[PDB]
């Protein structure tokens, strides 16, 4: 749910 | 086997300098800031745009990309002002007594000043800025110190450890290059990493202020900044 | 100055010489203890150490030689690193364990916050722990905190000479590995090592700083005039 | 200063 685990994938 | 350690010196300084994110802009108004509201309004778009730079950037420090997403979020959640701080500190090098936000942002302390608690911060940024341009520092070695405050910041809260050696001989490399004797190699080196120690403050003192403009809650603050900051608390 | 003068083996014999005193703490096991009680004590012992290293400040080779405005600034600063680093060193070879005093060994499970920054000093512990620091290297780098933590933050020209001090226990410190029969390349990457972990001292001693700040407002755990007063410089 | 008093002797 971190908007960080997200930006870290692409 | 991570292929960070496989990597000679000057293929680590190629790497980080490829790595680089670019300096951004902050807002074409040409009103110079005066208040909480305007500094901070500006300050934090700016943060937040850089934020998604230095999320790539992290990703192509050599040594990043081995860890598990969950080790490079903490890292990420530790080191994030850091990095913004040691980021605009040399920036601001080449402007005594400013700090170069952004090209077309440059604040003095008479600014700070007008928010409560800013000035102390600003004024330990410009001392740092003013100690890196006694010291002459170089981009080359710039780069491998923000390497270090991303792996070093969270790493007690094997691997990030042979990676940091791998950067302190990239360092040392830089130096011997550069002409240094041995004894102002490692008489450097500890200058340079001792400032870490400043920038740490400085991150912790910022993250207090932070906190408490968070909970003002006047100054708009994106999703992704308030996760940033609610890591540390 | 006589600071300057002196060579990397006259420094570290001075820097042991200087050491202070380890101090018991008013801990009995036959005693019930709260939250409040146990914290008593650790700011009972702080403030206690405090003295000491106030002593053994003025032994640091070249600190005597600065304003008493800057011994000050300097102590106030970094007050909380040093007797953080001493008790990370007295932990050292206590596993899982934090030896505030020789008869007070503490946990992780003992407090309510102060957990974190627990865990923090048994990780430093640890690390120090599997580097084998030695004390040697030790007491120079409770030194180099106690001249750098408040150097940007104060004639200038004092500055310089804690620069010079600071560069001289750069010296000793590689003096001491090469002695050890570190190479070079070892030598410099265990300086690095050090100097990293100092950042982290950084750290605890600015998250407990503001830590001691609640506990203070909270006016429940005891704290002595002097400790105020170290508090209210960082604030 | 109690810290200032100390320091001076
Ligand atoms: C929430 C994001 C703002 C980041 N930030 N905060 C700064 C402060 C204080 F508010 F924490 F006190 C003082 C000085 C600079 C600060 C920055 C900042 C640093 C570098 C950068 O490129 C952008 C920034 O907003
Ligand atoms: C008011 C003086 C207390 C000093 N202090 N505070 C500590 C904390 C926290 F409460 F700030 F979080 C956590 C762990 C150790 C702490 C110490 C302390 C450190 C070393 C020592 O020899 C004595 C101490 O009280």
């Amino acid at each position: 749910h971190k908007i960080l685990h997200r930006l870290l994938q692409d | 086997n991570s292929l960070a350690l496989s990597l000679t010196a000057d293929q680590m300084v190629s790497a980080l300098l490829d790595a680089e994110p670019p300096i951004l802009y902050s807002e074409y108004d040409p009103t110079r800031p005066f208040s909480e509201a305007s500094m901070m309004g500006l300050l934090t778009n700016l943060a937040d745009r850089e934020l998604v730079h230095m999320i790539n950037w992290a990703k192509r420090v050599p040594g990043f990309v081995d860890l598990t997403l969950h080790d490079q979020v903490h890292l990420l959640e530790c080191a994030w002002l850091e990095i913004l701080m040691i980021g605009l500190v040399w920036r601001s090098m080449e402007h005594p007594g400013k700090l170069l936000f952004a090209p077309n942002l440059l604040l003095d302390r008479n600014q700070g000043k007008c928010v409560e608690g800013m000035v102390e911060i600003f004024d330990m940024l410009l001392a740092t800025s003013s100690r890196f341009r006694m010291m002459n520092l170089q981009g080359e070695e710039f780069v491998c110190l923000k390497s270090i405050i991303l792996l070093n910041s969270g790493v007690y809260t094997d691997h990030i450890h042979r990676v940091l050696d791998k950067i302190t001989d990239t360092l040392i490399h830089l130096m011997a290059k550069a002409g240094l004797t041995l004894q102002q190699q490692h008489q450097r080196l500890a200058q340079l990493l001792l400032i870490l120690s400043h920038i740490r403050h400085m991150s912790n003192k910022g993250m207090e202020h932070l906190y408490s403009m968070k909970c003002k809650n006047v100054v708009p603050l994106s999703d992704l900044l308030l996760e940033m900051l609610d890591a540390h608390r």
